[PDB]
């Protein structure tokens, strides 16, 4: 109270924040064929420290309840989704089809015991066991998608759509900061604009993207929170 | 002719690229390594190895 | 060091290449001694006398 | 030749067609062009030619800009294509989409070339 | 308040004017006066007026950065703050990022920038560290 | 302060704690050039800082004109302003000068009477600091990116360098030796340093994406291959999603800090290569040369400063917190040094500037009574708006 306080003049948790950024999504855009997905950008959004956002993240990959999965769209590119969604609406999907078996078995071997983005051949063929052909199976299938010669990144079915809605969105939410006058846009004018057809995902969940991937900058003023282009 | 051109400061091969700003007579180049620029009065008969000898003749006559 | 391996595939690549066709623009005949070309596979089957 | 133009007409990453198979304009292909292989590479290669994300299902993900060189192909980002992994993506496409592609599998699978 | 000052600069960078109208900067003035908040968020405006792409909206935010200037420390900091990017909007010393047109307004632009930024030199520069260097960088290594 | 003061004469803080927090106090306070210039002999961009170990007083400077500027940082002079002034130069009249740009110099860490410089004209050269007279040349096939001498190696006496050739060499000073090559990467080496912890461990960035570090008395290969998701040893291992070219090891050691073009900064834990998931968001890193950045010393925090731009950032190591931007030069910075005894950063730019940072905690105080001899409020921090 009295030395230690001298020494320099320098809440929510990421699971709570996944939990509300997961009903901004709207699951009937996709015929709720896609899983919702959060992007790691919009979680940032809600917990600031980016560190503990990424322990905790970190934290729930290991007891199983999300995936994190590249998109490709950008090197950060980070996909959050639940495990359950995931499999359910995976083994809804192959119900029938002839990849099928092979993505039961990876669903009820891979997934509850790896945490991985990706897959080598090595890890595959010895420690899974998977045939050759049952990897092509699953590229069919669309739950691996070719990384490298004998690599893969772990995927979602269908994600081309949403990977098209939310660049395209994107750039047109940070199109409509960068139109406005001064460059500038209170948030609650924003949230209140008819949003543009090109923003089908919802333009909250765009401009949460925003704020965590640092494309837009929040200024706190008297009228609330402003947007604004960042000086880079 | 060679348009890519080794840079005077850095010695990296092919790391400098011509920009023809014909509208303004001026014509400017880059090293992409080190980003040491050039800029010199340019001609419709000028072409890069123009601009590239005009540079190598300022860094000379810079060591003088 | 992988400029050595890059440029060894690529002469591979040229050989196995001047086995099929010995008559690529942009690149040298394979020769023998004495400077003589090659015939190859497709000139084998090409032309009147093929 | 034929190596490039395949792929320019599948996903460098998901080896799905660049295109849906589905659309009526695909349709309109595999109507009139039966026991044409030829033809059908021909029409899917100019419907693909102007595509640049998988989306068309698909994955998301973009595509290169393949271009030859002698016997060399550079994929523009001027990554050097290694026919190594392009045999990987070849040999992930799936014989339905290959016969769209004019390629009878029982026969003569891109891979193999 | 705020939309007195936001009425106030477009109707003084949408002018195209040659010259500012006194009366509106007088009222432009007493609102920079009256309240650190408003000079701040007409710094933030200002700067922002200047990217437009069109020379005389540059021009006339210019002539009001350079009356502002003159007038408080505060605005001094805040500019010489960012100099850098001041610079590449009023001299154009990135080539990626050149003045926008017309020829005859990015004249009259350069040459008042580096009449006013020689003055600022003159007056200033040896308070504002960063402008000293800057007029240094102008005049040596950017060779104006 | 007066806390701290009471606390330290009363015995009831050991006296580290006065001497870190006002460490980190100071840190907190860098200003811009507030005592102190540095004399501009340079014509062009400062490539690369070094402060001498030993007294501190000294600062070798190398740049894209290929000279070689030596500085002395102490005020010899009266007055509370002043200018670093340069001792020595090995200009371009000098007939052992680089003939292009330098991209390393270091000081031998055990005495001053001796350094080293790289440069892109594909050499190393050995200096005797009283004659500046070359001692020892060493060539290269390619142009060096970086060059380090071990901070704590008695044993041996070996510069590694890093060229754009895929091989690391190592280069014995002691024998002369300069056959030593490490076969493990694939592109371009940007940036190399030994461990302050271990003598014989290097670390090594390259443009292919990777970081590995070495046991370089071994015939085996490399030891460790950083990968930043933690899950394996070799064959798809990558540091970062661009080219690797800055490496600072924190000052105990344990940690290794590598940038990368990806724009992200990481930390990784030496011992075994672990991704320590610290997280400082957006770092700016469009260098395609290797990127020279330090780590604090001697404060409670740890601090790293990294070129950020034309800016210099400040980032708590461990907590991921961005603390400032020191905003003084006008193009991108390239390489930035911590003076340890004084918490003073010199920061080198393609501006051509050397800019000094120094904290600034309070001024000087008037007396009231004083006529004009006060502490002077300059009218240039008055406000005019007659
Ligand atoms: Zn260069
Ligand atoms: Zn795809």
């Amino acid at each position: 109270h009295h030395l230690i306080p001298e020494t320099f003049g320098v809440p929510g948790s990421a699971r709570a924040a996944v939990s509300e950024l997961m009903q901004l999504f709207p699951r009937g855009l996709f015929e709720d064929a896609l899983p919702p997905i959060v992007l790691r950008s919009q979680v940032y959004s809600l917990v600031p420290d980016r560190t503990v956002a990424d322990r905790q993240l970190k934290e729930l990959q290991e007891q199983g309840e999300i995936r994190i999965v590249q998109l490709g769209f950008d090197l950060d590119a980070h996909g959050i989704i639940f495990t359950e969604d995931y499999r359910t609406r995976v083994l809804k999907a192959c119900d029938g089809r002839p990849y099928a078996g092979a993505v039961q078995k990876f669903l009820a071997s891979v997934l509850p015991a790896c945490g991985d983005l990706s897959f080598q051949q090595d890890q595959m063929t010895q420690t899974f066991g998977f045939r050759d052909s049952e990897i092509t199976h699953l590229v069919n299938a669309g739950v691996l998608t070719v990384r490298d010669a004998g690599s893969w990144w772990l995927a979602v079915p269908g994600a081309g759509r949403f990977i098209k809605y939310f660049v395209k969105g994107r750039q047109a939410v940070l199109s409509m900061v960068r139109k406005a006058k001064y460059r500038e846009l209170l948030l609650s004018e924003l949230l209140g604009r008819r949003a543009p057809v090109v923003v089908r995902l919802g333009l909250t969940y765009h401009v949460h993207d925003l704020i965590g991937a640092q494309l837009v900058d929040c200024i706190s003023t008297t009228s609330g929170t402003l947007l604004r282009l960042p000086e880079t | 002719l060679e348009t890519q051109f080794t840079c005077p400061f850095c010695n990296h091969e092919k790391s400098c690229d011509v920009k023809m700003d014909r509208a303004r007579n001026t014509g400017v180049i880059s090293c992409t390594v080190c980003l040491e620029e050039f800029q010199t009065p340019i001609t419709y008969l000028s072409e890069p190895v123009d601009v590239y000898s005009d540079w190598i003749d300022a860094c000379e006559a810079a060591n003088q | 060091a992988a400029h050595v391996i890059a440029e060894d595939v690529k002469l591979l690549q040229f050989h196995v290449a001047t086995m099929v066709d010995n008559e690529l623009p942009g690149l040298p005949r394979a020769m023998q001694k004495s400077g003589r070309p090659l015939k190859s596979l497709k000139q084998r089957l090409k032309g009147k006398e093929g | 030749v034929k190596t490039m133009k395949v792929l320019r007409c599948v996903c460098f990453f998901c080896s799905k067609l660049l295109v849906d198979s589905n659309n009526p304009k695909i349709k309109d292909i595999l109507a009139k062009s039966k026991g044409q292989p030829k033809k059908r590479l021909t029409h899917v290669y100019d419907l693909c030619k102007g595509k640049n994300i998988c989306e068309g299902g698909g994955c998301g993900r973009y595509q290169p800009r393949i271009r030859r060189s002698g016997l060399e192909l550079y994929a523009e980002w001027k990554i050097l294509l290694s026919p190594e992994r392009v045999h990987e993506i070849f040999k992930r496409i799936s014989d339905e989409e290959c016969f769209v592609l004019g390629m009878e599998p029982r026969y003569a699978r891109p891979e193999w070339m | 308040m705020d939309q007195k000052l936001s009425k106030l600069v477009e109707e003084l960078t949408t002018s195209g004017e040659p010259r500012l109208n006194p009366e509106k900067m007088k009222e432009l003035k007493k609102i920079c006066k009256s309240s650190e908040e408003q000079l701040s968020r007409a710094y933030r405006l200002l700067i922002a007026q200047l990217t437009q792409e069109h020379a005389e909206i540059r021009l006339s935010a210019f002539q009001i950065v350079e009356e502002l200037f003159v007038r408080s420390h505060q605005f001094r900091m805040l500019v010489v703050s960012n100099f850098q990017e001041f610079l590449e909007l009023t001299l154009g010393t990135d080539p990626a990022q050149p003045l926008p047109p017309p020829r005859e307004a990015a004249q009259r632009l350069r040459q008042a920038t580096t009449r006013a930024v020689e003055g600022w030199n003159e007056k200033f520069g040896e308070a504002y560290k960063k402008l000293a260097l800057g007029y240094h960088f102008l005049r040596h290594n950017k060779k104006v | 302060m007066l806390g701290f003061l009471s606390a330290r004469q009363t015995g009831l803080e050991d006296p580290l704690r006065l001497r870190r927090a006002e460490s980190t106090r100071r840190v907190l306070g860098l200003e811009l050039n507030k005592d102190r210039d540095v004399e501009r002999i340079h014509g062009g961009g400062i490539n690369t800082l070094d402060i001498e170990p030993v007294e501190g007083r000294y600062m070798l400077s190398g740049g894209s004109d290929g000279v070689i500027v030596l500085y002395d940082l102490e005020n010899s002079s009266r007055q509370s302003y002043y200018t670093c002034k340069a001792v020595c130069s090995i200009g371009r009249d000098h007939p052992d000068v680089h003939r292009y740009s330098v991209e390393t110099v270091q000081w031998y860490p055990h005495d001053t009477g001796m350094f080293t410089s790289s440069s892109f004209d594909k050499t190393l050269k050995v200096w005797d600091t009283n004659t500046l007279q070359t001692a020892d040349v060493f060539n290269f096939e390619e142009t060096v990116y970086s060059h380090h001498m071990s901070p704590v190696s008695t044993k041996h006496c070996l510069v590694a360098v890093g060229t754009r050739g895929p091989k690391v060499q190592l280069c014995d000073l002691k024998s002369g030796s300069c056959s030593h090559i490490l076969q493990g990467h694939r592109q371009e080496i940007l940036a190399v340093s030994w461990s302050p912890r271990y003598d014989y461990i290097l670390a090594t960035a390259s443009a292919d994406s990777r970081v590995k570090l070495w046991d370089v008395r071994r015939a085996s290969g490399c030891l460790i291959t950083l990968d930043q998701h933690n899950g394996a040893v070799e064959s798809a291992n990558t540091a970062h999603n661009g080219k690797v070219n800055g490496l600072c090891f924190t000052s105990d050691g344990l940690h290794l800090l590598t940038v990368g073009t990806d724009n992200r900064m990481r930390l990784w834990n030496s011992s075994n290569g672990e991704n320590t998931l610290v997280n400082y968001g957006k770092v700016c890193n469009n260098s395609k040369k290797g990127l020279k950045f330090t780590v604090s010393c001697g404060c409670s925090s740890e601090f790293v400063f990294v070129p950020y731009g034309s800016t210099i950032a400040v980032y708590t190591v461990y907590s991921g917190e961005q603390i400032t931007m020191l905003k003084g030069h006008y193009k991108t910075v390239d390489c930035c040094v911590f003076q340890s005894n004084f918490q003073e950063l010199y920061s080198g730019s393609r501006d051509c500037n050397i800019l000094a940072w120094v904290p600034s905690l309070y001024e000087p105080v008037p007396d009231d009574d004083e006529t004009t001899t006060k502490s002077q409020l300059n009218p240039a921090f008055e406000d005019a708006w007659s």
